[PDB]
């Protein structure tokens, strides 16, 4: 259906899904393996060759889609699998900010509730 | 007293499939009867098919009553019947209070 | 059968034992409150349109 | 599909009625080499019990059987096919008038006696749909609870050969709670009439086909050794094979020891089957290297069985799964190489085996494929409640945006009309 897709001038975005599936495939591995080989990954992800494996590892990391790292010496991928422990101002600030946006939301609703006050009866 | 001699033959033979059926049937006949030593000959062999079976709570009490029948009359099994009353209480995993 | 509270590290030939006990209540209790709000706010959205 | 170690002599011995013909024909079907034998044994008993519907079926296979056996390098006895046929056809009309002259008498028990004869000789001739109805009308000519049961038992018998198991269970559910919940106590301490031992033989076997292997085990584990040989449904040598492997798969370790291994009720049936007993034991004893070794080599015979063929995967695989969980859970860190030979397979195989089970199943554990180890993976409680609270709140914020705009669009009567 290259036609049907290219007819709508959204081909490329359909091919961005082709790449996000490769990235989904690797995203799953975190849940199963915690230490895996580049070659093993290359064979399981279907990209073929340890480079193509090592490639998306870097990119996903560089971007920040997955928590992992590489030991090239052996040629292995180690999955950190660990972000943040909610033990610092880092969250505290986000906690302050994300909360203020819910209060911002309450402020609107409170004004929107008072909007209904003045209009006709029942 | 007929079921006494049936349980006595199969205790020498090692037929647990019939002995189990025999003891269960010699507890309904244990009611309508006077009182001999024989009423402990079946209880000791009946407790043996609750040690074998695993349920030691139904052997434990069986070997107390059989021990008491050898206590009144002859005691050839009384010296080895207490071995099964004590062995029950330990393997009962709770008893630990025999003597 | 769950008498000994523990688990085995076969590679290291040892036995780490269950013990690591902390305030598991706060987090599990709040978990529920978090869930009820999730289903609640959508019920208020499905009221209006 | 084949197994050489198979005794047809025993397979026919413990069974009778249609069950002999149904089982013998399923063996001849999926098991060749012993198709030479299996079709001869169906033929002989079909020539008894005044049966042409089955002879025209069975003997036609004998021809095509011997036809394919001449491709490696009996005759249609039409003198007999006429003999049994007119004999049977007129015996119907005798029993017809017998019932019609029992209906003229107006006796309650004499008409039910007629009915039960009609259904029998229509079963005899292989006719099921007719045989079915004879017992159905016998419900009207009754008085006692035992008469409404002694027919309801037959009602099921036929609905098994028909393979409408839904109505097998509909009339077991009726027959069970018929005489005020099985006469209350069970006829005062041990009953000569072993009745519910039959009613649970069917209630289970009906569920066996219906995939509820756990519900099936509940009905097959209660099967006491009073009824033993009931040839028109299922033998006791199978009740052990069936209900044992059923529970095994869908039962946890706890209910096993209690409702399977140390329960006398079913214990007698386990004695009968020494191989089935060993796999249930070696599972609980957690000696898995053997447990599956046994089961694998039994698979050959259990497939050729009529009623244990269609659950040979969901059971066998679900047991493997169960054991794979039970082996690991106790360990915090387990060596895969040890676990490999323990589950009759390879390291690489085990790797993928677990992988699936991690994603789907309850194997909360990751894989270290570098040194080939399996570590237990437990949850950071704290992280969890935090993590989701942010995310949920962010979802709530997203919908709040939406229903604020949605309050606006309806407030302004915004929509694209058609005409």
């Amino acid at each position: 259906h290259s036609e049907t897709f290219t007819r709508d001038n959204n081909m490329g975005l359909v091919k961005q899904c082709l790449s996000s599936l490769y990235k989904k495939n690797i995203q799953r591995l975190t849940k199963t393996f915690l230490t895996l080989s580049l070659q093993d990954m290359a064979s399981r992800v279907q990209l073929s060759g340890p480079q193509e494996a090592e490639k998306y590892v870097l990119h996903m990391i560089e971007d920040g889609e997955i928590f992992a790292s590489i030991n090239q010496k052996d040629g292995m991928v180690s999955f950190h699998d660990n972000p943040e422990k909610y033990n610092n101002p880092a969250m505290l600030h986000n906690i302050d900010q994300e909360m203020l946006k819910c209060i911002e939301l309450d402020e609107r609703l409170k004004a929107m509730d008072q909007e209904i006050t003045v209009n006709p009866q029942f | 007293e007929i079921y006494a001699l049936e349980i006595q033959m199969y205790t020498a033979q090692k037929n647990n499939k019939k002995l189990k059926a025999l003891y269960e049937q010699s507890l309904h006949i244990k009611s309508a009867i006077p009182h001999p030593l024989i009423m402990g000959v079946i209880r000791e062999c009946g407790g043996k098919m609750h040690l074998r079976e695993g349920e030691f709570e139904k052997a434990h009490t069986d070997f107390f009553e059989a021990f008491k029948n050898y206590d009144e009359s002859g005691s050839p099994r009384r010296t080895t019947c207490l071995k099964y009353l004590v062995l029950a209480n330990m393997l009962m995993k709770s008893g630990i209070n025999p003597f | 059968d769950n008498t000994i509270h523990g688990r085995i590290d076969q590679v290291n030939q040892l036995l780490e034992l269950d013990h690591q006990k902390r305030g598991g209540a706060r987090y599990t209790a709040l978990d529920k409150w978090t869930n009820q709000l999730n289903s609640l706010n959508q019920a208020v959205v499905s009221k209006l349109a | 599909v084949e197994n050489p170690s198979l005794d047809l002599e025993q397979y026919a011995a413990s069974y009778s009625g249609l069950m002999r013909i149904e089982r013998l024909q399923f063996i001849a079907d999926h098991c060749p080499t012993l198709r030479v034998e299996a079709l001869k044994m169906a033929l002989s008993f079909v020539q008894r019990t005044f049966n042409v519907d089955m002879y025209e079926e069975i003997h036609r296979k004998l021809s095509e059987a011997t036809r394919e056996l001449q491709n490696a390098p009996p005759a249609l006895d039409t003198a007999w096919v006429e003999a049994t046929r007119k004999k049977a056809l007129l015996k119907l009309e005798k029993l017809d008038t017998d019932l019609k002259n029992y209906k003229g008498n107006s006796i309650k028990e004499s008409i039910r006696r007629g009915h039960d004869d009609l259904g029998d000789h229509y079963l005899d001739c292989g006719d099921l749909s007719n045989a079915l109805k004879c017992y159905s009308r016998a419900r009207d000519y009754c008085t006692s609870a035992k008469h409404v049961i002694n027919m309801c038992l037959n009602v099921i018998k036929v609905s098994v050969y028909l393979q409408n198991w839904s109505h097998v269970l509909s009339y077991v559910s009726k027959a069970e709670s018929t005489p005020e919940i099985a006469e209350q106590r069970g006829e005062r301490d041990s009953q000569t009439q072993a009745i519910l031992t039959k009613l649970k033989c069917a209630a289970g076997l009906a569920e066996l086909a219906a995939r509820k292997y756990k519900q099936a085990a509940k009905c097959l584990l209660l099967a006491s050794f009073d009824h033993c040989d009931f040839p028109e449904l299922l033998s006791p040598s199978n009740v052990a094979i069936y209900g044992g492997l059923c529970a095994l798969a869908t039962f946890d370790r706890q209910e096993l020891q209690r409702n399977v291994i140390s329960s006398s009720s079913f214990k007698l049936f386990l004695e009968l089957e020494p191989q089935v007993r060993d796999i249930i034991f070696k599972f609980y004893e957690s000696k898995y290297a053997s447990c599956l070794k046994m089961l694998d080599e039994m698979k050959d015979n259990l497939l050729l069985d009529m009623y244990l063929a269609p659950h040979v995967r969901t059971l066998y695989t679900q047991i493997r799964n169960r054991a794979l969980i039970q082996y690991f859970s106790p360990y915090v860190s387990a060596d895969m190489h040890r676990m490999a030979a323990a589950f009759n397979t390879t390291v690489a195989a085990l790797e993928d085996e677990l992988t699936q089970l991690i994603l789907e199943g309850l194997i909360s554990a990751r894989v270290d494929s570098h040194s080939k180890i399996l570590y237990a993976r437990d949850v950071d409680q704290r992280s969890t409640t935090f993590e989701k609270s942010l995310l949920m709140g962010k979802e709530f914020q997203r919908r709040a945006k939406a229903m604020m705009l949605r309050a606006a669009v309806l407030r302004n009567q915004i929509h694209v009309k058609s005409p």
